This record gives structure tokens, C-alpha cells and sequence, in this order.
């Protein structure tokens, strides 16, 4: 446990947090873009709210 | 000697077309929202074709185009539903412009 020996391992261990503690914001990011998503649920609602579908006669 | 409304609709050009699917129509463009073109083709609804992406600007309101006609009506019946849904716009391809 003599960090003197393994600095090369451990910078390489904080890198990764790093790359991945910035992933937490980017993909959080994209998710409420949609940038990934097919669409949002409330988008797709909406578009839904316009084409009822119609189990009953009128 | 008045023409019967039976005659107009036997000698329409409509009714002598037939199918509507992979049927050649020329269009006309009279609503332009973008890149969204809304071209009325004689039919009862208009088709709405994305501007090309060559010569987009040759495309504007009045321009005369061509279409490939796949439905004049964009219906269906979905699970449950009493009568089917129709998003009121017919389904055609742009082709190009039409020109003399």
C-alpha cells in the first residue's frame, strides 16, 4: 500500500473516474435532449393527444 | 341534354386513373412551411414531400412538380378503434419539377 510505486496505476484509476464522473453530466444531458431517444414520452404523448384513439361511436 | 352527375364521375380523370399507388400525378405547390412542401394533385387531400436537397431553392409556392402517387388517403385501424385514423394528407413521392 506504498502509493509511491503505483502512481501510474492510480492516476490511470482517478482518469477513469474523471472520463466517467463527466459521462454522469453528458449523458444526463443527452437524455433529457433526446439526442439518443427515439422521443420523449411527452412528445410522443402529445402527438398521441391529437389522434385519439376512439373505442366508442360518435 | 344535361350532362348526369353518373357521366362526370365515369369520364373524370380520376376515376380513369385507376389505383393511385405507383401512379405518375403532377402536383402543385401551394403551402410551403420550411423545408415542408404541401402540393395539392387533383386529389381530395395534398401530400406534404421535404424539400430536396438539390436545387431546393427552384422548389416555391406555385412551382409545378412531379409525384409518385402511393395513397390518396393515409388511413388505418388501430387496436380497438371503432373507425379508422386518418392523418388527412395524402402519401406521394416528390420526383422532381415538372418543366415544358
Amino acid at each position: 500500500f506504498r502509493d509511491d510505486a503505483c502512481r501510474k496505476e492510480i492516476q490511470g484509476f482517478l482518469d477513469c473516474a474523471a472520463r466517467a464522473q463527466e459521462a454522469r453530466k453528458m449523458r444526463s444531458i443527452q437524455e433529457t435532449l433526446g439526442e439518443s431517444g427515439s422521443l420523449l414520452p411527452n412528445k410522443l404523448n402529445k402527438l398521441l393527444q391529437r389522434f385519439p384513439n376512439k373505442p366508442y361511436l360518435s | 341534354n344535361v350532362e348526369s352527375f353518373a357521366s362526370m364521375l365515369r369520364h373524370s380523370p380520376l376515376t380513369q386513373m385507376g389505383p393511385a399507388k405507383d401512379k405518375l400525378v403532377i402536383g402543385r405547390i401551394f403551402h410551403i412551411v420550411e423545408n415542408d412542401l404541401y402540393i395539392d394533385f387533383g386529389g381530395k387531400f395534398h401530400c406534404v414531400c421535404r424539400r430536396p436537397e438539390v436545387d431546393g431553392e427552384k422548389y416555391q409556392k406555385g412551382t409545378r412538380v412531379r409525384l409518385r402517387l402511393l395513397d390518396l388517403e393515409l388511413t388505418s385501424r388501430f387496436l380497438g378503434a371503432t373507425t379508422d385514423t386518418t392523418v388527412l394528407e395524402a402519401n406521394a413521392v416528390l420526383l422532381g419539377i415538372q418543366e415544358s
